[PDB]
DNA sequence: CATGCATGCATGCATGCATGCATGCATGCATGCATGCATGCATGCATGCATGCATGCATGCA
DNA sequence: TGCATGCATGCATGCATGCATGCATGCATGCATGCATGCATGCATGCATGCATGCATGCATG
């Protein structure tokens, strides 16, 4: 009863590359979205605006210079749900979180968060007393802090949002990749 | 394991499907070309369903038993057979369904009387097709992701419409937390789904009696066979009359009936929907190719669209030419420049002016006669929808929207009112109609070409008083038409001669040729115009300015545009792709006879 | 359609598969074999199973994890390992079974210990088998034939035993009145049936504590495996510990368990069942042929028997010749002629006479050592069943009865009552138990070797009275026994250094190479008698009955038949084919030292 | 003064009884589950009212 | 005296207004069924009382 099916479909090495993109691209002073993620830690705005021509610029970059990429392009585009919350919780691995003191006019959305950050710490912070106060390198000693203790979500605090936006036909033009997204579709014209 | 009868309805079929090898080629047509249509569309860049129409004839001559078996249960010899198909398809190089095709007196009976007989059988039942439901696509195998295994999982879910068989019903939940705990976080789109719909048939008006409550049955489609059909039309559907569910006994009546397993076929009415249908052979074209190596045809065709009507030579070639429709250039991002013509004719009665009306609507193609008012829905939609499933506002597609790339037959067109003559403005001359009521504010398209015919206001005073006024019409209405027959009646001797005999052998080349020739005419025959079409003109149209305001009245630049109509329209007789002086000088002649 | 999990338990033991080609050779010989076992019956005229031994062995070298996951949760990899190994059964030209030989210190524990742990899991288990139930065929697939249609149909019927997962359970009544109301008259025949059995196993003996109850578990065999044992062996049985049933839970414990998916194995005990499983090689027979070249190696076996044991010549001689067991010729349709040997010796305690017995016990097959009294169920079986399943009779095998093909060992003869001996003179002479109570009166065959020991009666007087009645025991037993060996108290000095040395150097060619050599002269080394096999004992048993009865008695032809089997077993020890006089030269020796 | 025979007595084992102990058959008793109905909510059809328009009639003008 | 123009009046084409009609749903009532208890039945198992066997003794034997 009940049985699997594999695909070539991976999860792994797609988050894997994932986290490159999102960190190394330069061409459009430093990194862009890092910029543009210091500028949501900035806490003055609120989308992410994501294309699919830097991806596809990346992904010409990468086989003309280093052996071989996992498609992306194709991969977003075939079931495209699963890629708002995997993507975006690599997000939250790397953030230039202090960059600005607080407003006391910023948001009362923005002290509640701050709460949470804070209360998920000194929650944080207690347990991992108790634990070498009653022993018998400390990764270990940290993982059993990470197990023996309820915490608020990291889905449930994020305060941004992240919108998709399909590439145009013009850089399809000079290299024909998996353009059938961008078509003027009719309603009779979906099946 | 299947048992023996089952592969006995397969080798006696495969028997049959080895016998005749034109349904061999059929289906190698098909492969070759989907796997062509895969190739152009995955080499530079870096639809057909499986279905094939198999007759009624053959399987007479063949076998009178497999013959008789389908005919009373068809629920026994259709899988099998398709089973054995599907195994051609795999062994030449996925339902892989048929048609059914062919003409039986056994069982095309009327739906008004179909009820309670011939239950669990195949039956072909034409009509009406009325309040077509929404399109929805049915879910049929779920994919899960589990998260920690990281692997995907295979789950289907079936319901007795499609099976055609009782089987016994295995429902399953859809699932949540299968073996350990691990949550099926839940996916798309390698998840199948397939189409569906299902409509109501009314019977045929012209074969209902009197008038009593008309009944009615229902056809759910299938895949590739989803919105064939708008509301409104005349449409044979054959398929098997299957009735499911529990009736009644389970805990005053059950038994609901439906037909499925179907396939759909419009059928042309006398003023409804496609007559396009009439195909063209080899044979067909090399004579059209023969015949339009002449010089002369053109009157050969105007005296052959007057087959019991004495005269009206002039008249006769303009109705060749409204069915050429001119030539459509749309300019780029500005608007249509409108190509097709519209003649009101007018002359004392008893003078073949009901007699011409019938021959343009069944000579022609998507024609719609339209008699006394027009009130209230002839050139709108009214949109009035009361919708049980949802609350919201939709369309019924009038005879003036329903008429699209074809002709409105007006009768008696002085006795209208003021009222939609306010619609005709807008459908004559910007070829659309835009609705705005309180619920949504519409805009459609409608370039019907348009023939009217209005009788003087007083006795046959068609020369007597004066020209101007005889019909007391709005002024732009004058500006709308573009011809304006003038039918006198001239008593003679020698012309009473020639009506003489001419009614006598009444009593006591073709027409279906001839629309073989009209609608070939249309995809590939449109003209350019050349540098000898100015130089006429320029100095015809400037006599028409000069002169004719001296005689008559009135002249607009619309009519030189119609000009360039009448040009138009004579090039697609002779099939050329230039546009000659000679054009002109028909078209030059056309408004002499049509004013002077 | 199977999921990834499947096919990659495949593909990884096929590549096992396609790893070593040991079990290639094995597959193709088995389908050889039976391809030309039916060939030879049905070409002149005008059995095997399907299971292939594989060892723990490789699978620790070639996958660990595949290693790791049978020997816990076998229920995932058993079954598509053997759907591949039909794939290699299919491919290379019907369950296709399997073995696991293969010695593994994880779960050889004790039965007596093995409950509420290890449970689903795979468990090698040796013990007693006891309480043998009776075979039954199991039905599986039924036949119906309808009268007026004409056609059979098809019914199969599973239970959970077989198929190792649990599945959800569909039972079905058996099949009448099926579609519209023909009758189902039965068949027989190609109705297909297999097998079944359950038995008992207890634990070791051997193994047990000193005194508590024991308990035990129960096995269920399959189709090629019933009845492969007796009650009363020693057997390993490798399998899987399967619980079923519901525990109790439905409306005072349940969870009852059983052990399937089997191998059995029985193993040789001390004084129980078969030693012969010994293998020949080529390298060990060629070994035989060239010992057998020889012209002295009787007395190098004889010299071999005493490894620990000064003197007794001519006694280690016999002991040879009775474990070669004579020649046995049953007349046509007469009776059988006896052809074993059995030999009492007696002699004076402490003088290596209990130093001969497990001796010739363990280098022996076959042998149950018998003590002291032998009351009811040595000789024979009592029939004490009041068996549960239905009132009847059935019996329990004695030793004597189990002994057969085999050597009887009799400790401490002259303590026998005179109740068994009665018993004795049916067993040694007739070679048949009859036993005959009011249940049943039954008739069994066995026709063992006998050597027993008795004391003198009083003091070690062995010599000094008078030779007769140093014994007093009825006067057929005399008959019954063939040679009596009298072993002497002789004092001396160089005697006594021949004992001195030999112990000193015992507290501080070969056996395992003998017992290949025995078991290989039973199958192929009987010989015929000669002419020259007459005239030596012509002449000589005269002289047996003309002056040995001036020395001692009796003298019977019984002797004589004694006479015949001596030559015979020493044609067996030199594997020749005919007798030689040389046979009766020794053979003649014996009698002189026996007796004079 | 040293053995053999007839005589008498002590004692362990075979088994046909009395009795306790496993499957089916039967009957009284109490827990749980499918389901039709009273009720409420959403929706389509038909009549009176305001009225632009076509028509008949009164009017002065050539 | 005949004709064009302005004024009074019926018609039926859209907005308010009334009511009949169809569909979703939570609850109280009836009935199939598991479960406790004791029985007639069928069959395995312990037991005690008297006979043949072993040993001591009186008598006879040589
Ligand atoms: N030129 C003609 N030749 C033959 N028949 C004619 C001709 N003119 C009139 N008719 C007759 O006139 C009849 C049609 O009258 P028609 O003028 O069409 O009606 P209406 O004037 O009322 O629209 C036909 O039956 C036809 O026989
Ligand atoms: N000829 C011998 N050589 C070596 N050992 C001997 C010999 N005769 C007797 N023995 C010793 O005698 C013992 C066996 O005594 P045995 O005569 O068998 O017992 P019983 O006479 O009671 O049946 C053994 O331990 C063995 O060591």
């Amino acid at each position: 009863a009940l049985p699997s099916i594999q695909l070539p479909v991976d999860y792994n090495n797609l988050f894997n590359e994932i986290t490159d993109f999102l960190v190394t691209f330069k061409q459009d002073k430093g990194p862009k979205y890092m910029a543009m993620l210091q500028k949501v830690a900035n806490r003055e705005l609120n989308s992410v605006i994501i294309d699919l021509d830097d991806i596809l610029q990346y992904q010409n970059e990468k086989f003309l210079q280093g052996t071989q990429a996992d498609d992306l392009v194709s991969a977003i585009q075939q079931n495209a749900n699963h890629f708002t919350e995997l993507f975006c919780r690599a997000i939250d691995n790397n953030m230039p979180l202090p960059t600005k003191e607080i407003d006391y006019k910023d948001d009362v959305l923005d002290v509640i968060l701050n709460q949470r950050r804070l209360r998920n710490e000194r929650m944080l912070s207690d347990r991992t007393n108790e634990i070498r106060s009653e022993n018998l390198m400390n990764d270990a000693l940290r993982e059993v802090v990470e197990d023996e203790t309820e915490l608020f979500p990291p889905n449930l605090t994020r305060r941004y949002f992240l919108y998709f936006k399909p590439l145009s036909q013009n850089c399809a033009r000079r290299y024909r990749k998996k353009a059938i997204s961008s078509k003027p579709l009719s309603v009779r014209q979906i099946k | 394991a299947p048992d023996a009868v089952f592969g006995d309805r397969v080798r006696r079929f495969q028997e049959f499907l080895d016998t005749f090898t034109s349904y061999r080629d059929s289906v190698r047509s098909i492969q070759v070309y989907n796997s062509n249509n895969a190739a152009n569309y995955n080499d530079d860049q870096d639809i057909l369903p499986h279905r094939i129409i198999i007759s009624l004839d053959d399987l007479r001559e063949f076998d009178r038993s497999f013959w008789s078996g389908i005919l009373v249960e068809p629920a026994y010899f259709i899988p099998p057979a398709e089973k054995a198909l599907t195994d051609l398809a795999d062994s030449m190089d996925h339902p892989w369904k048929l048609s059914f095709k062919g003409s039986f007196g056994a069982h095309a009976l009327s739906p008004r009387t179909l009820t309670a007989q011939h239950l669990n059988k195949l039956v072909s039942v034409e009509g009406i097709v009325t309040k077509t439901s929404l399109v929805r696509p049915k879910l049929i195998r779920s994919v899960h992701y589990a998260a920690k295994t990281g692997r995907f999982h295979y789950r289907d879910y079936t319901d007795a419409t499609t099976t055609l068989t009782t089987r016994i019903p295995t429902p399953a939940i859809y699932p949540t937390e299968d073996t350990e705990g691990n949550k099926l976080t839940t996916e798309y789109g390698y998840s199948t789904f397939i189409d569906h719909q299902r409509i109501t048939v009314q019977e045929m008006p012209e074969m209902a009696p009197a008038g009593q409550l008309p009944r009615s049955i229902d056809v759910i489609l299938d895949d590739d066979l989803v919105d064939k059909t708008k509301p409104g039309d005349r449409v044979n559907v054959v398929g098997v009359f299957k009735s499911l569910g529990a009736g009644g006994m389970n805990q005053l009546i059950g038994f609901k009936t439906l037909i499925l397993g179907n396939t759909v076929y419009p059928l042309h009415a006398r003023s409804t929907g496609v007559a396009a249908r009439q195909m063209l052979t080899d044979f067909d074209i090399r004579n059209i190719n023969k015949l339009s190596k002449k010089k002369d045809i053109f009157d050969i065709l105007s005296q052959s669209l007057a087959p019991s009507i004495y005269g009206h030579d002039h008249i006769k070639k303009a109705i060749l030419l409204m069915l050429m429709g001119g030539v459509e250039k749309n300019l780029e991002n500005g608007s249509h420049l409108r190509g097709d013509i519209n003649i009101l004719m007018v002359g004392d009665p008893s003078t073949a002016k009901s007699q011409l009306l019938r021959f343009v609507l069944n000579t022609a193609s998507l024609a719609i006669a339209t008699t006394g008012r027009g009130s209230s829905g002839v050139g709108l939609t009214a949109a009035v929808t009361t919708d049980r499933e949802t609350g919201e506002r939709r369309l019924e597609a009038g005879a003036m929207v329903l008429a699209d790339r074809g002709v409105v037959c007006i009768d008696e067109f002085d006795k209208m009112t003021d009222v939609d003559r306010v619609a005709i403005h807008e459908v004559m001359e910007q070829q659309t109609v835009t609705i705005a009521k309180a619920g949504i504010h519409t805009t459609l398209n409608a370039r019907c070409s348009v023939i009217a015919a209005a009788n003087p206001v007083f006795g046959q005073y068609d020369v007597n008083r004066d020209p101007h006024q005889n019909i007391a019409l709005p002024d732009s209405l004058l500006s709308r038409f573009d011809l304006l027959f003038v039918v006198t009646d001239d008593i003679n001797e020698i012309r009473d001669r020639s009506i003489s005999e001419h009614v006598l052998r009444t009593h006591r080349v073709t027409i279906p040729f001839l629309r073989k020739y009209v609608q070939y005419a249309k995809e590939r025959v449109i003209p350019q115009l050349t540098q000898e079409a100015i130089n006429v003109i320029v100095k015809n149209y400037t006599d028409l300015r000069n002169d004719d305001n001296t005689k008559k009245s009135p002249i607009t630049a619309r009519t030189l545009e119609t000009l360039i109509r009448l040009a138009t329209a004579h090039a697609k007789v002779r099939l050329s792709k230039t546009v000659n002086k000679v054009d002109a000088k028909v078209a030059a002649n056309l408004l002499r006879f049509a004013l002077l």
